[PDB]
Order: C-alpha cells, then sequence, then structure tokens
C-alpha cells in the first residue's frame, strides 16, 4: 500500500508532462525552421568572398533564436531531474521496503 | 474577541494602498512592523528592507505557477493544486482570511482549487482575480468565497468575474451554491448575479418550460427560482415549481447590457475531477 | 590553424545534422 | 506610492501565441531561500576588502553560507534555540564535501550525462546572472572557513532562529512500467545531451570565428 501512497504521490507530476510534451516543441521546429532558412539567407557572403556585411549579426540572432530553444531543454532536465530525484528514490523506498 | 481583531493597518505596493479588514493568523511582530512589502507575482516572504530589488531582480519567472487554462486578450485563467505548490498557497489562503472571517489555517490546505484571474503582463501575469474553491463535492456549493485585491475593483473585473467563476461552475457543469451564511459587499452582488444571469437565461421561452429547462444551466437550483423571482419585486406567474413562463416583461435593464456585459469566455475547457480522490485517514 | 577555424564551419555540418537525425535515429527506442 | 516598484521591473517573459501553463512550487518560485542583511556585506566592505585582491562576491555568500544554513537542516535536530551548539566548519565537511543544499551534486549529474558544464546550471528562472557562479568545492578552499567562521557567530547570535520571522501553521505491475516510461524521461534527457551538442557545435562555430577575430 506503500506503491499505492507513492502512485498518488506521483502520477500528478508525471501527468504535466505530455502537456508539456504538446508544449516544448513547436518552437523548436520553427526556430529549426527559422534557421535553415536564415542560412540561406547568410551563405551569399561566404560564397562572394569563396567566389561579410550580414554574416556575424545573422550567426548572433541564429544564437538568439536557439539559446531559448536550449534554456527550453535545460528546465525541461530541471523539471526531468528533481523528480528524478524522488522519482529513483521511490523506487528505492520501495525496494529497502518489505513491499517490493 | 478573536475574529474581530485588526492588526496590520497599512500596506502600500506599487502606487497602491491596501488596508485590512479582517483577522488572519500571522506572527503579531510583523504586525508591528511598519512596511508590508512582497513580490508582485511570486510572494515571497521576508521581514526586511536590504533585499528588495535582489528579490526583484532574481524573480524572472515573474507569473503566478498556476496552471493557465485560458488566456484570451482581457483575461488569463489559471488554476493552482495546493497540495502540488503549499507555502505560496498558505498565504495565498492567509491573504483571503485577512479579507474574511470564516477560516482558519490549521487543517489542511492542500487538495481544494485555486482558480485564478489575471490579466498578462508583458513582464508577466500581474494577479487581479483568484478564488479557493474546493477540490470536489463540499455542501452543494459549486463556488466558495471569492476574493481579490480591492483597488482593481469598480472598472470591469470582480463582478463578471464572479460570473464567470459561475460560468465554469456550470461548465463544470453541476449544481451548487456560494457559501450560506454570511455576505458583506457581495450578497447584493449575488442578487445582481442571479437576476442577470436569469434574465439572459430565460428571455427564451417561444413555449411554456418547466423551470428545471433552464436550471441545468445554471448551478442553482430550481427551488432558488421563486427567491430569485421576488428579489425583482413581482413576477408570479401562476406559480409552480413544475411550469412557468414569463410575462411580456417590464425589461428595465435587460437589453440595458452595454456596461460591463461586454466579453464572453467560452466554454473550450477540460475537466478537473481529482485523480487521486484522497481519502486522507491521518 | 586559421584556415581550419575559418572552414570549420565547412567541415562540420556533419556532425550537425547527424545531431539533426538523431531524432531519426531515436523515435522507435522512444517506441518502447 | 513606490518610487522602487517601476525601477523594479525589466525584462520579459515568453509572451505566449496560446498557452504556457505554469506549475512551479515554492521551492522554485523566488530562487534562494534567502538574502542579505546590512552585516553580512559590512563584513565583506569592512573586514575582507580592506587590503585583499582575490574577489569575494555575493554568489559566494548565497551559496557558501546557504551551505552551512541548509545543512544544520538536514544534520542538525539538536538544538533549535542554539547561540553555540553547531560545530565547525571542518566538522560540517561531509556535509561539505558534498553540499545538496537545493540539489547542487544532481545538478552535476544531470550535466554530466549532458557533458555541459559549462552550462553551470542555466535557467531562465534565476537570472543571466550565472557565469560567475562556480562550483562550491573550490568555494569551500577559497572562502568556506572564513564565510563560515562570520556565519557562525551569527547564528550564535540570531541564536538557533534565522533572519525571517516565524511562521506557525498490488505491488505487482507497478514498478517495472514506470521504469519502461520514465526510461523516456532518461532519453528526453539523451535529447538534452543531443541539443547540448548542437549548441556546443554551435558555439565551437561561434568561438572559432572569434578566436580568428
Amino acid at each position: 500500500m506503500d506503491p499505492s501512497l507513492v502512485l498518488e504521490q506521483t502520477i500528478q507530476d508525471v501527468s504535466n508532462l505530455p502537456s508539456e510534451f504538446r508544449y516544448l516543441l513547436e518552437e523548436i521546429g520553427s526556430n529549426d525552421l527559422k534557421l535553415i532558412e536564415e542560412k540561406k539567407k547568410y551563405e551569399q557572403k561566404e560564397s562572394q568572398i569563396h567566389k561579410d556585411k550580414e554574416i556575424k549579426e545573422s550567426l548572433l540572432k541564429c544564437q538568439s533564436l536557439q539559446r531559448e530553444k536550449c534554456v527550453l531543454a535545460n528546465t525541461a532536465l530541471f523539471l526531468i531531474a528533481r523528480h528524478l530525484n524522488k522519482l529513483e528514490k521511490n523506487i528505492a523506498l520501495l525496494e529497502e521496503d518489505g513491499v517490493l | 474577541e478573536v475574529a474581530r481583531v485588526r492588526n496590520l493597518n497599512r500596506i502600500i505596493m506599487g502606487k497602491y494602498e491596501i488596508e485590512p479588514w479582517y483577522f488572519s493568523p500571522y506572527p503579531i511582530e510583523l504586525t508591528d512592523e511598519d512596511f508590508i512589502y512582497i513580490d508582485d507575482f511570486t510572494l515571497q516572504y521576508f521581514g526586511s528592507k536590504k533585499q528588495y530589488e535582489r528579490y526583484r531582480k532574481k524573480c524572472t519567472l515573474r507569473h503566478p505557477p498556476g496552471n493557465e487554462i485560458y488566456r484570451d486578450d482581457y483575461v488569463s485563467f489559471f488554476e493552482i493544486d495546493g497540495r502540488k505548490q503549499r507555502t505560496w498557497c498558505r498565504n495565498l489562503c492567509l491573504l483571503s482570511k485577512l479579507f474574511l472571517d470564516h477560516k482558519t489555517l490549521y487543517y489542511d490546505v492542500d487538495p481544494f482549487l485555486f482558480y485564478c484571474m489575471t490579466r498578462r503582463d508583458e513582464l508577466g501575469h500581474h494577479l487581479v482575480g483568484y478564488f479557493s474553491k474546493e477540490k470536489e463535492s463540499a455542501d452543494g456549493y459549486n463556488v466558495a468565497c471569492i476574493l481579490t485585491l480591492p483597488q482593481y475593483q469598480r472598472m470591469g473585473y470582480g463582478k463578471l468575474l464572479i460570473e464567470f467563476s459561475y460560468e465554469l461552475s456550470k461548465k463544470e457543469n453541476k449544481v451548487g451554491s456560494p457559501e450560506k451564511p454570511l455576505s458583506d459587499l457581495g450578497l447584493l452582488s449575488y442578487r445582481a448575479y442571479w437576476s442577470d444571469t436569469l434574465i439572459t437565461l430565460l428571455v427564451e421561452h417561444q413555449k411554456e418550460i418547466t423551470i428545471d429547462e433552464i436550471s441545468s444551466m445554471t448551478s442553482m437550483t430550481t427551488t432558488d427560482i421563486l427567491h430569485t423571482a421576488k428579489t425583482l419585486n413581482i413576477l408570479r406567474y401562476y406559480k409552480g415549481q413544475h411550469i412557468i413562463f414569463l410575462n411580456e416583461d417590464i425589461l428595465d435593464r435587460y437589453n440595458r447590457l452595454k456596461a460591463k456585459k461586454r466579453r464572453t469566455i467560452d466554454p473550450n475547457r477540460l475537466i478537473w475531477k481529482p485523480p487521486v480522490f484522497t481519502a486522507s485517514q491521518l | 590553424e586559421l584556415k581550419k577555424s575559418l572552414q570549420d564551419r565547412r567541415e562540420q555540418e556533419d556532425t550537425f545534422d547527424n545531431l539533426q537525425q538523431e531524432i531519426y535515429d531515436k523515435e522507435t527506442e522512444y517506441f518502447s | 506610492t513606490w518610487n522602487e516598484y517601476d525601477k523594479f521591473y525589466t525584462g520579459s517573459f515568453q509572451e505566449t501565441t496560446s498557452y504556457i501553463k505554469f506549475s512551479a512550487t515554492v521551492e522554485d518560485c523566488c530562487g534562494t531561500n534567502y538574502n542579505m542583511d546590512e552585516r553580512d556585506e559590512t563584513f565583506l566592505n569592512e573586514q575582507v576588502n580592506k587590503g585583499s585582491s582575490d574577489i569575494l562576491t555575493e554568489d559566494e555568500f548565497e551559496i557558501l553560507c546557504s551551505s552551512f544554513e541548509h545543512a544544520i537542516h538536514e544534520r542538525q535536530p539538536f538544538l533549535s534555540m542554539d547561540p553555540e551548539s553547531i560545530l565547525s566548519f571542518e566538522e560540517l565537511k561531509p556535509t561539505l564535501i558534498k553540499s545538496d543544499m537545493a540539489d547542487f551534486n544532481l545538478r552535476n549529474q544531470l550535466n554530466h550525462e549532458i557533458n555541459s558544464h559549462k552550462t553551470h546550471f542555466i535557467t531562465q528562472f534565476d537570472p543571466v546572472s550565472q557565469m560567475n557562479t562556480r562550483p562550491l568545492i573550490q568555494l569551500i578552499e577559497k572562502f568556506g572557513s572564513k564565510i563560515y567562521d562570520y556565519w557562525r557567530e551569527r547564528k550564535i547570535e540570531v541564536n538557533g532562529y534565522e533572519i525571517f520571522p516565524q511562521l506557525k501553521f498490488i505491488d505487482i505491475l507497478n514498478s517495472q512500467r514506470l521504469r519502461a516510461l520514465h526510461q523516456e524521461l532518461k532519453n528526453a534527457k539523451d535529447l538534452a545531451l543531443l541539443v547540448a551538442k548542437r549548441e556546443n557545435v554551435s558555439l565551437n562555430w561561434i568561438n572559432d570565428e572569434l578566436k580568428i577575430f
């Protein structure tokens, strides 16, 4: 009944994560489309010096398009991590228990 | 000699003064201090003066952490679980019982729902409405005492705010009530509610109808309709709870909804059953 | 050292895009 | 009114197209659990920087003395009113070789497998002031003894209190499935190692061109 106890500790906070599956991915896709169209926009400078007016600031605003993706994944790591602390230690609270 | 003890006198927040009205179980030594400051969004607790700009800077999560469920251009609808978020909600109900005298915070506060009404910002979401309704099935009682900060009143927040709280209640779809015993500034707002809602719900006859034809979209019972029928002074309609009509109505302010009846929140939202019913035996 | 430093842009498309295809590699172990 | 309220507000958040659901219990609503008064930096102004060359910064305070602050809770239920029942820094070493003082050790363990310790706890919750934050064992062997011996007499004189006022108040089929489904947050972390590699080949390109130009 200790596993039922910890199951009603855990379902309400594993449950808001497929809602975050709805959340965090569409900006990854939209920022990736902006990255590939922007790369097509700043290829021509390296081409014409290969055959600088825009390239460096465009790589910087590529980084502005991607650091928020990275911090979204890092907050994803954080909210994976604290519940995974209590999750694995509660798997351990089952294993050390006489139940499991 | 307990529920009529005021201890705070002053709060200044931003440009806005807050006067306390009722007794809440705060420590009386912080009532002894004069400054009562707080975070605008996350409500962090302190007792000092060398922390303001630094908690302001380190709080870049400038919202309420509730699960946002419906944000238009005007409203933004959260819910908070207090089993999920505790101590913020400890103080959140402490403020409500600082403005209401029928609640005491020692027994449990975890389960019951914390619905919320903010304006969105570009810094975050400024709290402009809230209430602490139940998780499920108290006494009927499909809403609870709805309280918010008093300086954002009288301009188009609070009245239609409690009416769409009621709308969510019959859009979580069950017959209930507010609190029974006492009300100081809202009972008149409760009959303003039930008159405005009843006239908008049953100017739509086209036949003869029982009162249960419309009571399903009320979250107030069929039997309440005669006392709401005699709040507005006389609308005896060959009385009987099994059938009613309406007269060619006098129409004081039926088609006078050009003020404070201007926006609609759509029923576009899910259901919020308890995943664990939480029969706490301890 | 300088020319390779300018053309690592020209040379790490393979790494950046097999990062792009690591999700194609992992979709079925997400089906576990 | 306030004159600090207008200088309070700066920056912005992700103004959603439709919905960013918020969910944060009070341990992740503000940041650090506590703040600083006049005396913890009066010590810095008058008894630290009179002739010193090495920097004693504010992020070193609110982590290093926070280690003792959180450590006397997990280690000491002995006296909640004690001026002097805490013992020294060197006997707090087992609670200071590790500092799970709101989760630094698994913060290291996550970006072990994300192998991006250069992202030393990057977040939007707490601000950009994060590249100043360096790990705490070198903070021990630079400042831990002196921040302890300034932080020790304070809890001698706040004598078991702190700076804040007081606040009064079927086994089967249920482990293998949660293993084989939080393997999906494990491989969500593998996607996180993946995107750490994305941003680090990105800044490979950045800092490669920056060590050109």
